[PDB]
This record gives structure tokens, C-alpha cells and sequence, in this order.
């Protein structure tokens, strides 16, 4: 579901 | 590539160390989905897609959330020392599941 930028 | 477990420093442009992940649900581990071209991950030269992010500075993230790893790769700093192993067939085993 979930994709986050670092 | 190679694939036992790779020790990786990131210096961090203000921005972002510059890369995405996924994964850090229903067990699963952390992966890097994107590289952000000419971020400090793309120029570093060593991560990838489909690379496992086994640990942060020191902090385990193989049985990790995925709100638990984001919170420690937002907050791991200036200078980011990764532990990072390529697992491309796993992640592609996510990636086909997700196309349906």
C-alpha cells in the first residue's frame, strides 16, 4: 500500500 | 551484485537521502522502490531497487514497520550508515503481485 520518500 | 549484506554511508543533501521505499507490512521487510536521479543515494553509486534495508545506524529494521522505518531514515542524521542486501527476486515477487 504504502511507499514513502526518504 | 552482490548479495550478502553490503555496509553503505550516505552523506545527506538538505533534501533527502533520495530514494523511496516499500514494504514494512504483513512482515515483510524494507525496500528501496525508486532512486531519485542525481540524489545522494544516485550518486553514492550503491543502493538499489529491490535492495532490503536490513539496518539504520545500528537500528534493526528487518522485522520492522513500515511508519518505524521511515521515522529512522528520516531521523538518522547527516551521515547514514546503511546495511543494505539486493534481494531483487523477492522484491520482484511484490512487484508481479501488485500488478494484479
Amino acid at each position: 500500500k504504502k511507499e514513502t520518500e526518504v | 551484485i552482490p548479495r550478502e549484506p553490503r555496509r553503505i554511508v550516505i552523506h545527506r543533501g538538505s533534501t533527502g537521502l533520495g530514494f523511496n521505499i516499500v514494504g514494512g507490512e504483513d512482515g515483510e521487510g524494507i525496500f528501496i522502490s525508486f532512486i531519485l536521479a542525481g540524489g545522494p543515494a544516485d550518486l553514492s553509486g550503491e543502493l538499489r531497487k529491490g535492495d532490503q534495508i536490513l539496518s539504520v545506524n545500528g537500528v534493526d529494521l528487518r522485522n520492522a514497520s513500515h511508519e518505524q522505518a521511515a521515522i529512522a531514515l528520516k531521523n538518522a542524521g547527516q551521515t547514514v550508515t546503511i546495511i543494505a542486501q539486493y534481494k531483487p527476486e523477492e522484491y520482484s515477487r511484490f512487484e508481479a503481485n501488485s500488478r494484479v
